[PDB]
């Protein structure tokens, strides 16, 4: 799927009842100089001893984001890997009428992570019981003069206490920035339906700035929950150096 | 125990400090020298616009 | 060459963070630790949820559940070690619990 | 077989042959010196031997241990030269004991020498009849008030080398400053102690992360700035 770079990305399975997801981000160094690359593709990445894709194309493992890098001198850093983060807490409620906005206007940011959530999600009825609530929120960027939506998020669940999520985005224009997150659901007028939202904090990501000039890195970013408590042993069915062979 | 190793292969993810950078010459299934390995919390939402958390 | 010595004790400019980059790969504090007392199953149960911080090479979790005494002291109810990001407590007597 | 001309092979089989003259050349141009040309003898006119139009100055010089063996240790010839009048001494204090230089040895039958060497001339003079061998100076083994002996080695000599050579380190760059892999071409920024300088002759990299940041070259940093914590 290309030479010098690759993306892989077998999709993640949809979750059932909220819950977090542990992520395992690795970066493995192989060989020197320009190498040919994988023998086949995503079927050449073995997570413990099993290829990601079955020999027929079926996904043995879901949630893998291999990003191959050859050994070319002019490379680019492996995207999606962080190096440092700056977390600022602004925990406030988000009402239908009022958005929030914070005007980060930093200088050395690379990606933006939003920590939103809901304080509760039960839908109580008379005589008892509870049901989901269908909360909806929207994250928008300044984009000069027009607030274009970046990430709209819908949450279904029961819960009883605070639940927090996160959303990442990039492509950030220059930085007289204005971010925004606003509410879509009307409000919790009644007492039996509590669906209050909240914007706990936001994080600034600086990512990896070192494009390792001549090694061949891989990077995986696989969810670590599917595997057991044991460590993950990544293996690669690669090809070798691009030699200087006679014409 | 009785396993035989060679001088031209490795299926291990070895330590990568003061340990030189290997060289691969054609084909082969290889281990690696782990450069970074961190466990964090995955952030829901991959690309596009619509994100649904609970279903 | 008696003048060699002066060059030797002129060690280069090490970058910084002499103390060890102020981490010592010590894991940060777990975040979003929420307890939830529920009875929708027909009996009292406690669900504890938390989010994994950024760690190195892997992670596990240590849980310590204690109950408050009448004199303000504490009694150790239970201890556990896990790899999951959720836990469940059942059959708890009345009191003020700290996890 | 060696690629040598038919005239030399014809001369080799003769019962009565001419004298074999060995001409030497010391090439210190790659180490910052000059080229010297020597022959153990003068010619019949009391002049330095002229080969291919080049004069080889007379000087007592003798080589030994020349052989071609693939099995075992790499062959290490020796070259003994006169150190009367402190000539080689003058080279040892100017060229770091001549180490790293080149020694070129030519075997030529005297019948093929240039016509200027002989009073009656040379009708069979042929400047293309020579056997050439190149070696490197490894160590001036002995140097005294009388002579000087040099150890020679084949240019390959995989003695101190290792493979693979690039080493994985943190907090240190293994690239060569302003080299191909470093890929830096900016102005003078600082010296090896990170102190800022606008002097190009005092511009060197500390090989630390701060030195790379001084040049905004962190992308091309030759180190791996995470391995220091995974090795615990
Ligand atoms: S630290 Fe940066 S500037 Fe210095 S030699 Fe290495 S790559 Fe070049």
């Amino acid at each position: 799927m290309g030479k010098g770079s690759s993306k892989g990305h077998t999709p993640r399975e949809a979750k059932d009842n909220l819950k977090s997801t542990q992520l395992l981000s690795v970066i493995d160094a192989i060989s020197e100089g320009p190498i040919e690359g994988p023998v086949d593709g995503l079927k050449s990445v073995l997570l413990n001893s099993t290829p990601v894709l079955d020999t027929e194309g079926n996904t043995n493992i879901s949630g893998v984001t291999v990003v191959f890098r050859a050994g070319e001198q002019e490379q680019t850093p492996p995207e999606g890997f962080e190096s440092s983060g700056s977390e600022t807490v602004l925990g406030t409620e988000v009402k239908y009428d009022t958005p929030i906005t914070r005007t980060i206007t930093s200088a050395n940011i690379d990606r933006l992570r939003f920590t939103f959530g809901v304080q509760a999600l039960v839908e109580t009825t008379s005589k008892g019981d509870r049901n989901p609530s269908e909360v909806r929120l929207l994250v928008q960027i300044q984009r000069n003069g027009g607030w274009v939506t970046e990430k709209d998020i819908t949450i279904k669940g029961k819960t009883t206490s605070q639940y927090l999520a996160s959303v990442v985005m990039g492509n950030l224009p220059p930085r007289p920035f204005n971010i925004r997150m606003r509410r879509m659901t009307p409000d919790s007028t009644t007492d039996q339906l509590q669906n209050k939202t909240l914007w706990s904090s936001y994080t600034e990501i600086i990512d990896v700035k070192q494009c390792y000039p001549n090694t061949a890195l891989v990077g995986v970013q696989v969810d670590s929950e599917q595997f057991g408590s044991q460590q993950v042993s990544r293996n690669y069915h690669l090809r070798g150096r691009i030699l200087q062979v006679p014409s | 125990n009785g396993k035989q190793n060679t001088y031209f292969s490795s299926l291990d993810n070895m330590v990568a400090q003061g340990n030189v950078l290997p060289v691969l010459y054609g084909e082969m299934r290889v281990g690696s020298r782990v450069v970074s390995q961190e466990i964090s919390t995955a952030d829901e939402g991959d690309g596009g616009q619509v994100v649904v958390i609970g279903r | 060459v008696p003048e060699k010595e002066a060059i030797v004790d002129n060690g280069a400019h090490f970058d910084g963070e002499q103390s060890g980059t102020v981490n010592g790969v010590t894991p940060p504090a777990v975040q979003h630790l929420t307890a939830e007392v529920t009875a929708d199953s027909g009996e009292y149960q406690v669900l504890a949820r938390w989010d994994t911080p950024k760690v190195v090479k892997g992670v596990s979790f240590l849980l310590r559940l204690t109950v408050t005494a009448d004199d303000g002291s504490e009694r150790l109810v239970s201890t556990a070690r896990t790899t999951e990001t959720t836990y469940r407590f059942t059959q708890l007597a009345l009191g003020n619990y700290r996890l | 077989m060696q690629d040598i001309r038919q005239e030399t092979l014809n001369e080799c089989t003769r019962a009565e042959q001419s004298a074999s003259v060995v001409l030497w050349e010391i090439d210190l141009t790659e180490v910052g010196g000059e080229r010297y040309f020597f022959c153990n003898e003068q010619n019949e006119k009391g002049e330095p031997v002229t080969w291919q139009g080049r004069q080889y100055q007379p000087y007592p010089i003798q080589g030994s241990g020349f052989e071609l063996n693939g099995k075992g240790t790499s062959t290490r010839p020796t070259l003994t030269v006169s150190n009367l009048y402190g000539m080689v001494t003058g080279m040892a204090e100017d060229m770091q004991s001549l180490v790293g230089g080149t020694v070129v040895r030519r075997k030529v039958y005297a019948r093929f020498l240039d016509a200027v060497n002989f009073v009656n001339g040379n009708s069979y003079a042929d400047p293309e009849q020579e056997v050439i061998s190149r070696w490197r100076i490894e160590q001036c083994s002995e140097l005294s008030a009388v002579s000087a002996s040099f150890v020679l080695s084949t240019p390959t000599e995989t003695d101190g080398a290792v493979f693979p050579g690039r080493i994985m380190l943190a907090n240190t760059c293994t690239w060569t400053y302003r080299g191909d892999e470093c890929g830096y071409s900016g102005p003078a920024v600082a010296d090896e102690y990170d102190q800022p300088t606008s002097d190009i002759t005092k511009d060197k990299c500390s090989k630390c992360l701060s030195g790379c940041k001084f040049r905004n070259n962190v992308g091309n940093f030759g180190g791996f700035l995470s391995i220091n914590k995974l090795s615990q």
